[PDB]
């Protein structure tokens, strides 16, 4: 029950550059980054699923993840439209309290 | 390499922030910068870092339309420091 | 040859359909745009294709593959735009300073 | 969603290099690179300049990022006015 | 009225030339 | 001085700190409004997840937690380095070679190296 065997890892480094090795205390680390690296989405990623109400981990919460913490767009699966963004919800009180800062300032 | 063809350019070149002033903030990050045209590289890259917040916070206030003279304001600051990463976020109206 | 001037003939011909993007980015302000924006953003996302095209051939003259575009020279061809800046995501905010 | 660009961007890919029969797999990864990226360059154009789009401030994002962006953005702009003043 | 018909005549043949047979990959 | 100025002066006092600059207080209000307007940032990101109108509380409780392991990591704990340690603690120490001059790590460790510079043409 391991994810990566060090094969498909060993085609990641052929593919950079073909004339490269890595060591064992390389490869050992290289094959701990990733499996730490999915415990620490799918953990985040279970929540937001448990924030929904529902019990059933979508697509749509290991992409809102990796978006906000680890900078990664998976391209080819696709979302619904997105809604109208809503821009400024500057509530009054605000807009009562920013007009006492200008209000002391030119008068 | 271009980072050696681009020094040859670099010597008809004078930055703003002067020696004294790069070669005491690199001897706090960590050396004696013997070769004076190192100081005058990390430099010019910072000259050029600051010359680019400084220009996208004047085309934002040249976007607002006031057109006499253009005080640098934090409104025009604050979003053009977060196309790098600076993000500041400053309060206003302590209850 | 005759090869270079039909793939000349679709480089240029082809773009997206104005009725749709204006259409897509409707949906996304919620009231209206001009049609020199259509205009604009259709041109723009021709550009941002042939930023990828152009790269993920890139990607499969690196590797030992032939012409067809797998999948993997388009995830890849991501990657590598996105370590040069050239992907813009406004959902992360990056911090230099550390 | 279905997909909006199947049939234009197979042109596309055909006008800079791919083939004459690009995979099914391959314009499904393209079709979203085009809508977030349109979406990515909205949602960041209607915070700048105001809160509408008017084409003043795409031309902003297109400089400091890609040169090619800008210098095919300013002949679309030029052209049509070469196009309205051949009629 | 030439503008309207000559426009669709730019895309109906980018519709017979590229992309005959649909593929795909594993 | 606002009420939440004349606070942080308390909080500070309740530390071992009885002699602190004045731009302290202003310091530590500009990190306490920075805080509150990311965790409300994240809270409405969550909220507009889970398709709700207003931001809850259980928004801002999963926008506190969730932002505790990269804005604010912590020290390793005490149970995770009591273990690195009593396996690191359990091979003996070596012996030492009599004449060895200086005695330091391989060449690949160390910070001895030809250390080149530019011809100053």
């Amino acid at each position: 029950n391991q994810v990566l065997t060090k094969k498909k890892l060993q085609d990641l480094v052929r593919e950079v550059d073909p004339n490269e090795q890595l060591d064992e205390d390389v490869e050992e680390m290289l094959l701990q980054i990733a499996d730490d690296f999915i415990e620490s989405v799918v953990t985040a990623a279970c929540q937001l699923a448990r924030h929904r109400k529902s019990s059933t981990l979508e697509v749509k919460d290991v992409q809102l993840h990796l978006e906000r913490q680890w900078n990664m767009w998976i391209p080819g699966f696709g979302s619904e439209e997105i809604r109208p963004y809503k821009k400024a919800c500057t509530t009054e009180a605000h807009k009562q309290r920013m007009a006492l800062i200008r209000k002391t300032t030119k008068k | 390499t271009p980072l050696v063809d681009f020094l040859m350019q670099l010597e008809d070149y004078t930055p703003t922030i002067p020696d004294a002033v790069t070669g005491y903030y690199l001897n706090r990050a960590g050396f004696e910068a013997s070769d004076p045209r190192i100081i005058r590289l990390i430099s010019l890259a910072a000259q050029k870092f600051i010359s680019d917040i400084a220009n996208d916070a004047l085309q934002h206030c040249k976007m607002k339309g006031k057109d006499r003279k253009y005080t640098l304001t934090m409104e025009d600051l604050t979003p053009a420091l977060s196309e790098y990463g600076i993000n500041v976020k400053k309060p206003h109206y302590f209850t | 040859s005759e090869e270079q001037l039909n793939r000349y003939e679709m480089y240029r011909r082809s773009a997206f359909p104005k009725a749709a993007i204006k259409r897509l980015i409707q949906s996304i302000t919620g009231t209206s745009v001009s049609q020199n924006v259509v205009i604009a953003m259709s041109g723009i996302s021709k550009v941002f294709v042939g930023e990828v095209v152009e790269e993920a051939l890139d990607v499969c003259e690196k590797w030992g593959e032939m012409p067809p575009l797998q999948p993997k020279h388009m995830r890849e061809a991501v990657r590598r735009l996105k370590s040069k800046g050239q992907i813009p995501n406004s959902k992360h905010k990056k911090i230099i300073f550390f | 969603r279905k997909r909006l660009f199947s049939k234009e961007l197979r042109c596309m890919m055909y006008g800079f290099g791919d083939d004459q029969n690009p995979y099914t797999e391959s314009v499904d990864i393209l079709e979203d690179l085009v809508i977030e990226f349109i979406t990515e360059m909205t949602h960041k154009a209607m915070s700048i300049g105001r809160q509408g789009r008017v084409q003043v401030e795409d031309i902003v994002f297109l400089i400091r990022k890609d040169p090619r962006k800008f210098a095919r953005v300013k002949d679309l702009l030029t052209m049509n006015e070469e196009l309205k003043r051949a009629r | 009225v030439n503008l309207s018909e000559e426009s669709a005549r730019i895309l109906a043949t980018n519709s017979e030339l590229v992309g005959t047979l649909t593929r795909s990959c594993k | 001085m606002p009420k939440d100025a004349q606070m942080m002066a308390q909080i500070l006092k309740d530390m071992g700190i009885t002699e602190y600059e004045p731009r302290v207080i202003n310091q530590m209000l500009e990190f306490a409004f920075r805080y509150v307007t990311t965790i409300l940032d994240d809270a409405k990101i969550y909220s507009s997840h889970a398709k709700k109108a207003t931001v809850d509380a259980d928004d801002v409780r999963l926008a506190i937690q969730c932002r505790a392991d990269q804005s604010f990591t912590s020290p390793p704990p005490r149970d995770f380095l009591l273990d690195i340690a009593r396996q690191r603690n359990q091979t003996p120490l070596p012996l030492i070679k009599p004449y060895s001059g200086p005695r330091l790590p391989p060449d690949r460790y160390c910070l001895t190296a030809p250390n080149y510079r530019l011809k100053s043409l």
